[PDB]
């Protein structure tokens, strides 16, 4: 009754099409995010996926009423009956709002003209990852949203004093990284059609280490010990450390294609490639050192290489390790 | 015929479906209860399972009563969009489907009284996360919660249509798991805090057991064939280095082979599960297996075997190794114990 | 002639409530249902699921749409279906489906002068079956498509299938690469949930799975490796570097037949038929490697130291060259003998 | 300005978009041709292939003849929407996809005589229903049909716009083939039955021909080369017992990781392909090597090799098996004669 | 202020016909585009299209949307674009795209007192380009976006680039991991179809593949392995097994590794330009097995009987020793040579 008189008193002659205050001031909304989700990051496509209740909160004087009512709590039907800002996330690959069972938008008019929207929001948001220093790599992820075609004489937005807010973090569906923080900036970006205020938000998130010594560092550095066990087997078996040698290598060449499969196919050196390449040069020198013994012994001090390998085989590959693991952990 | 027309007519004359039922005046209650037709597949690489029901809603609307010579109106799910209905989203919910073949598969029914039925066939995608430690021997409790997204406590509530337990109903021939076990369900309900109020949550927990059986047959039995095959090279003579060699170096990478596919099937979580676990010991049994070996061959002085008509003074022949005749007691004893300690650890827990 | 049709046709239209079933409050509308499957496809193991394009007609009468004057049956543009009531018909075993929309909404209304019409829909359709994988490779599946009204209970809507069991044509002219159809079955009953009863009818495929693609990629390397592990029993006690590596390989090759095979089947917990073969061809190549080691250690380990004999290594070599064939090919007629 | 708004207001001031033009009185007579901006890729695995097409259609409808200072109304894709179009669909077609980006991806002309031209761009996915026998050698005949799916011929036929061959014309940069040649295509039109009536159909196949080069890189080249391999062990001593045995057992072992691997891209049949046969060809000449050695080794006396210093009369020493001196002209010559029998089978049909 | 505005709008659509262009049976109306990139992604050899997200602004003016007093260019909701004339603009490539619709539909419309629109959408496409992989890795390839209007002729619209080389940004700023934007170029012409003459304009990438990743992958495990497959060369020619199982290793290591790269490429059927290093280090493995194979059966088959010497065994080791690396010098010298 009441509600419904005062409902059609607000659109009647309002013009959705126009922004409040379009030739008078800007209009200013103030943006809240809270973070149901930072879904999976998926390096091969540089991309995140992000779970957020998003909303935006502005002043629209041709929604104001005079009433006992000081609000007016509103589901999704009348969002497209009054002026909505164009926002938009500027790197999302793909987003999508929710519409099961209804949209899951909210409108709330206070009776100064005070408006709240908020909706929920699945983005898939671009985030350029730099693998150098993979898998001990660290990556600060974007969210940047704007208007679309409102500059910055027109829209402006501003975080309030609880900008970006995140829950239960262990419900997050980060497999390989942990969220270590976030910050949220303000700028403003010119374009062709104008200069936009571009909000960010910049997700820190640090790679899990486990998956990658189960998968990739524990085998590799199995099969260069493995390779050391071809010193200490008789020089006189030639078949069976010309087996064990080129056995290991043919290993190591399959552990090399499994190690880059989950990465995109950037062509910088990571420091997964120079562990595995190092390992490489290992078993390649295994071989290597008992074809020269078996030539210098049998097809004729260097008859005493088994002895110098059996030591230096294991020093080295201790000493790489150490300087590999130092630089890659703590170092640059 | 134009009876009806007529008390539909009047039902949405002046009706403002941006109103929920007793605004200003009380609370909407609704009534839910869930049929669920099929529990869908379980998706462990996006830790997300999917679940077809018939969400079925009830409340209250004292605006949509009628008097007519029937006692309940079941019309077309067009009449939907023209009144106010709750506005339930899912909690965790993922992308989800509303079904629209043939046609808009929700159904509307008014009672004389005005109370209305509302049920909708979805598929619903929803977040499960899973503590994997225990995989392939884990258990999980995937969540189900929804409530209104708007509308605060202080405007609607949900409640369920019976007893809770009887609240939630799986159809008896719709289990679509191929690897897991449902083994029940519990239903509750509470209320959730946001910085724009406080809202009612209803929660659904489905009990969900995986079935070792697929992971004994593909990954427990092979790898318990390697280590049971690298054990064998202890009966050999230790004159057959070749023979020796090649035991330990395919049985060292066949089980590479069978670590590297067995988390083919999980998320690449950063932790170790109860199988990487299996695994790892295997590999320490069938790498000392080949180390046993190098240990041997390193005190072996002869490089022929025994010709089989001469007998060993205890030319000479080496001896049977006491590594060799030590590992063949040692290593299946070391073994069994493992695996008697492994499954009780897990099975039992 | 062509402005009657028009006058006529928004006479019907005049007045006309989409959201009240014909006979609204009376006895309830009869649906009439015939299928056109153009294709069966994608019947997927792993998903559980098969995908069916079909030309789906429904029949009912509306007494609201009779026109008098015209002896045609009127067929109009398929837009004129939104002006229409028709049967609130979905799938409950549907999991993803659309009417076609290329080069227009694939959809036929035909009036007829009494009132009846004829509703027809080009629909490809995502059914699920789950599927019994116990006999898998040589199974039969059942898979079914249940067609039900959503909002209408049996005291609104009865459907039946329009011409009995010619009600679905086009099963015979199916050609699926990995299966047979060997028959086609239509149910009409009732089922009953909390908001009452529904008419349901369903539509049965039984499906017979193709065993020679199987041959080919599973059976025939299975068999032939087993074959290869017994040359180890034609060679030499002594040969201890050729007898093991030929027992390794073909044990480890068993493997990378298993594992191509695992990967395009879904995760079942329990023991499918071609698991026991590939089971039982695992313990052949296992104990020829076991029997070598076994020979190995009669003359070396219990040499020095002083049902075949089991101390002349020949004996148990010759003793295991027929045995190991024979017990392979009794395991064979079991197993195709349950299986067919 | 507003002569052309009084025209198109006039044109459709009563008319009925629901009724065919010439409804009771004639047939409607469609003029179609097509024009493929490109013929997409071919899936073997779904039996389907992608083609992407200017399909444009042209009719008469008396009640949209005007006068005006133009003899052609070029209007935007939202008036098609307002008239009378036919109901074209693709018979064969699985999902196909009429593009509206930016815009709808049609358009329609309206000449004084009341001539109708319109055309829109579409991607349609279409079955092709493949024989495999020959595969890789294969060549297929790709159907697209299509016609009217509410009117039956009695009212609504279609013909070409020119020559029926001249009536589907494909760009000359327009072939996103990777593995298949368009050799050309043949078009048709026909009737269809239905439980509904006579639809008339018009049809265009397009011969494709498969491209064997990938697979002989692929398939063929490996496999010939691990049958020469298992035959380079005819050639070695008699007492290279582990050396000749590994030869044998490795390109079984490859073989078979061939054979399972060839057939990844093709649908489950169950028949044998071409390749298939070549594949189990290879294999049983593989399988045969390892074989011969076998039976050479069941006759070698000796363990040990020549010296390289006594003479060999005709201690003492094996001979050189007469087994594997005929294997190493048998197997080569069977193997070179297969080839030639296989290729000049196919490569004829 | 805002009375009038909201006086001025509904003016300028009062009477509107969006049926009909600007100019409408007079000359053409020049629509000018800039196309801001915001990135590229998903260069797919195998599927043989790209993916881009771009800013498509389009340029005209439209005098029926001439409003005066007002000194401001409206930016009006978007949904105003419902209301007015736009270009039919299409992607003539385009196999898949969308316009963006968080949190609303990415669309801009704004207007200028002498009637100019500016209209911006926010697209990602999914656009076909074929590649020549003749010479993959080390292959160059072009990938173009065609922009044309469907509808309207060149009587009707034409098309131009709005500043010329400058129509197209953010090109410099695109990071593709696998390639590198060496060029793009901007193209505007005329195309002739059956139904007219239409404007097109064309802009097109050119793609440099980078090379490192395929050194790491590809080149340097063909290159270890074909070396060590000369170790044999090197061991005595008694120890067959050994020779023969280093032999056999790395033919079936060669395999391994063209296997794991056949698998992520389309299917072909020319030679790339890395399936001639693979068959070219698979001859180099394949005679080395082949070389002691002539080195035994020198000295077993026709030793008993009775440029190197060709009847001393260790005379054709020697001469492998130093061929085989300088002929596989020689064989990566031409090669490089020609593809880089
Ligand atoms: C190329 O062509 C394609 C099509 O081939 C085209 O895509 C289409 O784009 C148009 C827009 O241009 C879409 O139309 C709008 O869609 C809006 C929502 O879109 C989202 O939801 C879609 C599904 O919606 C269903 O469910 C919601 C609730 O969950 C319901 O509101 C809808 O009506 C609809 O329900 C129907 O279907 C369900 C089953 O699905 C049934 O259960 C139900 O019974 C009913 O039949 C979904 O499909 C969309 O996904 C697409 O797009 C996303 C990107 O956004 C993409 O990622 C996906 O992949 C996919 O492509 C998407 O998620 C919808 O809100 C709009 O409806 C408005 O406006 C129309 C205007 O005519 C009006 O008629 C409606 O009543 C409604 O009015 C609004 O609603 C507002 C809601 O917030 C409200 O605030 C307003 O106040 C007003 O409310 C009403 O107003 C009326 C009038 O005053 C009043 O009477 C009422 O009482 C009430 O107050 C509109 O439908 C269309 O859906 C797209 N189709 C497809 C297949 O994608 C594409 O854009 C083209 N490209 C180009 C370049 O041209
Ligand atoms: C794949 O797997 C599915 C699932 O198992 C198979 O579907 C089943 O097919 C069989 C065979 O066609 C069905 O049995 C038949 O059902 C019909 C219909 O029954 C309904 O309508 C009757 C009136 O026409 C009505 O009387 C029935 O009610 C009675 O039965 C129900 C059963 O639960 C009982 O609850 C009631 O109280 C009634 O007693 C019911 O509403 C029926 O007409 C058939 O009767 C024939 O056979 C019986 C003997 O069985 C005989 O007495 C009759 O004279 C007559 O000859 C028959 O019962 C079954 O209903 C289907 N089940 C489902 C769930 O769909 C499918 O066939 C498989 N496919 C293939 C290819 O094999
Ligand atoms: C993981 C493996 C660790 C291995 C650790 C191995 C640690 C270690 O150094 O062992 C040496 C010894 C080797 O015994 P093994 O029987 O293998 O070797 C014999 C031994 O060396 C004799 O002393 C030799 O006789 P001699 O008098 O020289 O003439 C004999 O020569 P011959 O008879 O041919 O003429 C050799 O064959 O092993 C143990 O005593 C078992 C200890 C427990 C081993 C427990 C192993 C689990
Ligand atoms: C798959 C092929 C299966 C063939 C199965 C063939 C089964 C079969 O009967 O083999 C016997 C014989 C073995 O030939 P092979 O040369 O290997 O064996 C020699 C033979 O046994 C002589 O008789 C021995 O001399 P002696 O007199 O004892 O002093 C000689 O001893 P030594 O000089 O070494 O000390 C042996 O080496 O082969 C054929 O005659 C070729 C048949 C056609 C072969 C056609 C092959 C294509
Ligand atoms: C997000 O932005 C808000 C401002 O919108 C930041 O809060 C400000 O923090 C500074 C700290 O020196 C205070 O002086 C201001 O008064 C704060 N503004 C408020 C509360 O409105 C906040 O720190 C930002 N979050 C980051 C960068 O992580
Ligand atoms: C070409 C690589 C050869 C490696 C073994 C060299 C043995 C002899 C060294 C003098
Ligand atoms: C790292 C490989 C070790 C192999 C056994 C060595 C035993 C040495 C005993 C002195
Ligand atoms: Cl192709």
């Amino acid at each position: 009754g009441d509600v419904t008189v005062i409902l059609n008193n607000l659109l009647e002659g309002y013009d959705n099409k126009l922004r409040p205050d379009i030739g008078v001031k800007p209009t200013l909304i103030h943006t809240d995010m809270y973070v149901n989700s930072i879904g999976p990051v998926n390096a091969i496509n540089m991309e995140y996926t992000i779970d957020i209740f998003f909303a935006q909160t502005w002043y629209d004087r041709r929604l104001k009423f005079n009433s006992t009512i000081k609000v007016l709590r509103l589901n999704s039907n009348m969002v497209g009956k009054i002026w909505i800002p164009d926002t938009f996330f500027r790197n999302s690959k793909k987003a999508d709002a929710h519409w099961i069972t209804t949209p899951n938008r909210m409108l709330r008019i206070w009776n100064d003209g005070r408006v709240l929207y908020t909706l929920r929001l699945t983005i898939d948001a671009e985030c350029q990852l730099q693998l150098h220093n993979f898998p001990m790599d660290e990556h600060s992820c974007p969210l940047e949203f704007s208007s679309y075609g409102y500059p910055r004489e027109e829209i402006v937005y501003q975080w309030k004093r609880s900008s970006v807010e995140v829950g239960d973090t262990r419900s997050w569906r980060l497999y390989q990284f942990s969220f270590v923080g976030l910050r949220n900036t303000t700028e403003v970006v010119k374009t062709t059609s104008g200069d936009y205020v571009v909000m960010s938000v910049y997700f820190d998130l640090s790679r899990r280490m486990g998956y990658f010594t189960i998968q990739t560092y524990i085998p590799c550095t199995l099969i260069v010990v493995l390779s050391w066990v071809s010193f200490w087997i008789n020089k006189d078996a030639v078949p069976a450390r010309t087996s064990l040698g080129i056995t290991t290598v043919l290993t190591m060449t399959t552990l090399s294609t499994i190690a880059r499969k989950s990465l995109p196919k950037v062509s910088y050196v990571t420091a997964m490639d120079l562990f595995v390449s190092v390992c490489f040069i290992f078993v390649f020198s295994a071989l290597v050192e008992y074809g020269t013994l078996h030539y210098f012994v049998s097809n004729r001090r260097i008859a005493k290489m088994d002895s110098y390998a059996r030591i230096f085989f294991p020093t080295a590959f201790c000493l790489f390790n150490l300087v590999y693991w130092v630089s890659y952990l703590y170092l640059g | 015929t134009t009876v009806f027309t007529r008390i539909l007519d009047r039902l949405l004359d002046g009706y403002d479906n941006r109103l929920r039922p007793g605004l200003g005046e009380r609370v909407t209650e609704v009534k839910t209860d869930i049929f669920v037709t099929s529990f869908g597949p379980v998706s462990d690489h996006d830790m997300e399972y999917t679940i077809d029901v018939f969400f079925r809603q009830s409340w209250k609307d004292e605006r949509l009563k009628f008097k007519g010579p029937m006692t309940v109106l079941r019309l077309n799910n067009l009449m939907a969009s023209k009144i106010w209905t709750p506005d339930t989203f899912f909690h965790n919910g993922k992308k989800s489907v509303a079904h629209n073949m043939t046609m808009p598969n929700k159904l509307l029914r008014i009672t004389e009284d005005g109370t209305l039925l509302y049920t909708m066939r979805l598929t619903v995608r929803a977040e499960c996360p899973m503590h994997l430690e225990d995989f392939p021997m884990d258990a999980h409790a995937c969540p189900l919660k929804f409530g209104s997204y708007a509308y605060t406590r202080a405007e609607v509530v949900y409640e369920w249509t019976r007893e809770p337990a009887r609240s939630v109903v799986v159809a008896e021939d719709g289990s679509r798991l191929n690897q897991y076990d449902l083994l029940g369900q519990t239903v509750d309900s509470g209320i959730v805090q946001s910085s724009t109020g406080e809202y009612v949550v209803m929660t659904t927990h489905f009990h969900l057991k995986r079935k070792i059986g697929y992971f004994v047959i593909q990954t427990y039995l092979p790898c318990i064939m390697t280590v049971i095959l690298s054990q064998v090279s202890f009966w050999l003579n230790r004159e057959s280095v070749p023979a020796r060699t090649v035991f330990g170096v395919t049985t060292v990478l066949t089980m590479t082979t069978l670590s590297i596919s067995a988390r083919n099937s999980l998320p690449k979580v950063a932790y170790a599960t109860a199988m990487d676990w299996f695994i790892a010991v295997c590999y320490a049994f069938v790498f000392s297996a080949l180390i046993e070996f190098a240990t041997v061959n390193y005190f072996t002085k002869r490089g022929y075997a025994w010709d089989g008509k001469s007998v060993v003074p205890e030319k000479t022949f080496n001896s049977v190794s006491k590594i060799d005749r030590l590992s063949r007691i040692a290593f299946p004893l070391l073994f069994g114990i493992f695996n008697l300690v492994y499954w009780a650890t897990y099975l039992n827990r | 002639n062509m402005s009657f049709v028009k006058e006529t046709v928004d006479k019907l239209l005049k007045g006309y409530d989409i959201r009240l079933r014909p006979d609204f409050g009376g006895p309830p509308v009869c649906v009439g249902m015939n299928i056109d499957i153009a294709s069966i496809d994608m019947v997927s193991e792993v998903n559980m699921d098969y995908t069916l394009t079909m030309y789906f007609q429904q029949y009912w009468r509306d007494k609201r749409l009779a026109y008098s004057g015209i002896p045609l049956n009127l067929t109009l543009d398929n837009r004129v279906a939104d002006q229409l009531w028709v049967p609130d018909t979905y799938f409950l075993n549907d999991k993803k489906s659309f009417v076609h929309g290329v080069t227009v909404k694939n959809r036929m209304i035909r009036l007829h002068p009494d009132g009846t019409v004829l509703y027809g829909l080009r629909i490809t359709t995502t059914a699920a079956c789950m599927m019994d994988l116990r006999r898998y490779p040589l199974d039969e599946q059942n898979c079914t498509l249940e067609i039900e009204s959503y909002g209408y209970t049996t005291d609104d809507i009865e459907f039946y299938w329009r011409g009995g069991d010619k009600a679905v044509t086009g099963v015979e002219r199916i050609e699926l690469p990995q299966f047979s159809i060997v028959e086609h079955r239509l149910v009409s009953r009732n089922v009953v949930f909390a908001t009452g009863a529904y008419p349901r009818l369903s539509l049965s495929f039984r499906l017979k799975r193709n065993i020679g693609y199987f041959i080919l990629q599973t059976y025939m390397p299975s068999i032939l490796i087993t074959i290869l592990s017994w040359v180890s029993f034609w060679i030499n006690y002594d040969a201890s570097a050729a007898r093991v590596a030929l027992g390794i390989t073909t044990v480890l090759t068993m493997t990378t037949i298993n594992t191509h095979l695992r990967e395009t089947l879904p995760k079942i917990p329990y023991v499918k038929a071609i698991d026991m073969y590939l089971m039982g061809c695992f313990v052949f190549v296992f104990l020829a490697l076991l029997e070598y080691a076994f020979v190995n250690y009669i003359f070396f380990g219990r040499g020095p130291q002083r049902i075949p004999d089991l101390t002349d290594v020949n004996a148990i070599d010759r003793w295991s060259r027929i045995v190991f064939p024979f017990t392979f090919s009794l395991f064979n007629l079991v197993y195709w003998l349950y299986y067919v």
